[PDB]
């Protein structure tokens, strides 16, 4: 049972590669998640000069294996389940009355370290709009991220609604769909319906000069 | 979108012992989703045996036991090429060397077995005379 690899602090590694209405950008991240606190600590830069999009925007594309689940919900945790071989995943976002993303990305071990690497594509953004043109407040909100099995594709269905602050007042959504597949042909648990409630902090370092973000995350799974 | 990669290893030759030798494999097809390359070698009448692997995106290296101090992998992700760099070479070198791929990911020690691997190229020929 992957469960096992969870049990202490593991380090993280994340890799993204990323265009936007023709912007390339490439970001690369490190920190570490403890799943028995449900807690997930990640530091990304930019390494190719500035983020041509708002970080927040990137937050939920950048390892939903470090949520709690609470104990009588361990036959539902498909995320561990699925290590140390990993698993795929895909998303669609929709920004409301703006362009989406499209994101592709594998999650798995390579030895002591959880590794995410991402593709990222975006298209038919407004050079005006809440994103291109920089208008999203640097802070996120608490969402519920509802999963439900899907018995065919050996994975699970996920979707949610992230609401972006803009920073005028008014509220951008982001909607999310999103599948995920393991890599291995072991066993998975298919979980009965459920939703991890997910709460995010950005933050910064003011000893870095790089165009940056420090992401903290709190999951506990919940709903049975 | 289909999974299969695909290894073509080079740089085998006929050597005398005390030489060195790089070997360089080439990897094709979704390397995207590579998570350890890795050498072995086998000699007619013997077992595969494990020479070397590397993790992909760290670049960890792990040696068998008889190449240890004299073989060196090392791997560019931008190439998809994983070398393997045989100093001080001996006739007991002498074998087909194979390269191989994962993508599943993996904890650290199944790396060193033959079945741990998705892929595998066809070899290339390493004989050392002394
Ligand atoms: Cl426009
Ligand atoms: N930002
Ligand atoms: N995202
Ligand atoms: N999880
Ligand atoms: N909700
Ligand atoms: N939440
Ligand atoms: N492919």
């Amino acid at each position: 049972k992957g469960e096992e690899l969870f049990t202490g602090v593991v380090p993280i590694l994340v890799e993204l590669d990323g265009d936007v209405n023709g912007h390339k950008f490439s970001v690369s991240g490190e920190g570490e998640g403890d799943a028995t606190y449900g807690k997930l600590t990640l530091k990304f830069i930019c390494t190719t000069g500035k983020l041509p999009v708002p970080w927040p925007t990137l937050v939920t594309t950048f390892v939903q294996c470090f949520a709690r689940y609470p104990d009588h919900m361990k036959q539902h945790d498909f995320f561990k389940s699925a290590m140390p071989e990993g698993y795929v995943q895909e998303r669609t976002i929709f920004f409301k009355d703006d362009g989406n993303y499209k994101t592709r990305a594998e999650v798995k071990f390579e030895g002591d370290t959880l590794v995410n690497r991402i593709e990222l594509k975006g298209i038919d953004f407004k050079e005006d709009g809440n994103i291109l043109g920089h208008k999203l407040e640097y802070n996120y909100n608490s969402h519920n991220v509802y999963i439900m099995a899907d018995k065919q594709k050996n994975g699970i269905k996920v979707n949610f609604k992230i609401r972006h602050n803009i920073e005028d007042g008014s509220v951008q959504l982001a909607d999310h769909y999103q599948q995920n597949t393991p890599i291995g042909d072991g066993p998975v648990l298919l979980p009965d319906n459920h939703y991890l409630s997910t709460q995010s902090a950005l933050s910064k370092d003011p000893n870095e000069k790089r165009d940056h973000m420090v992401l903290l995350e709190f999951v506990t799974a919940a709903g049975i | 979108s289909m999974a299969q990669v695909q290894l073509v290893e080079s740089g085998g030759r006929l050597v005398q012992a005390g030489d060195s030798l790089r070997l360089s494999c080439a990897a094709s097809g979704r390397t995207f989703s590579t998570s350890a390359m890795a050498w072995f070698r086998q000699a007619p009448g013997r077992e595969r045996e494990f020479v070397a692997a590397i993790t992909w995106t760290v670049g960890n290296t792990i040696l068998g036991d008889s190449v240890k101090g004299r073989f060196t992998i090392s791997r560019d992700r931008a190439k998809n090429t994983v070398d393997l760099q045989m100093d001080n070479l001996e006739p007991e070198d002498t074998a087909v060397y194979y390269c191989s791929a994962r993508s599943r990911g993996y904890v650290l020690s199944v790396l060193r077995s033959v079945d741990s691997y998705d892929y595998w190229g066809q070899g290339t020929q390493v004989t050392v005379s002394g």
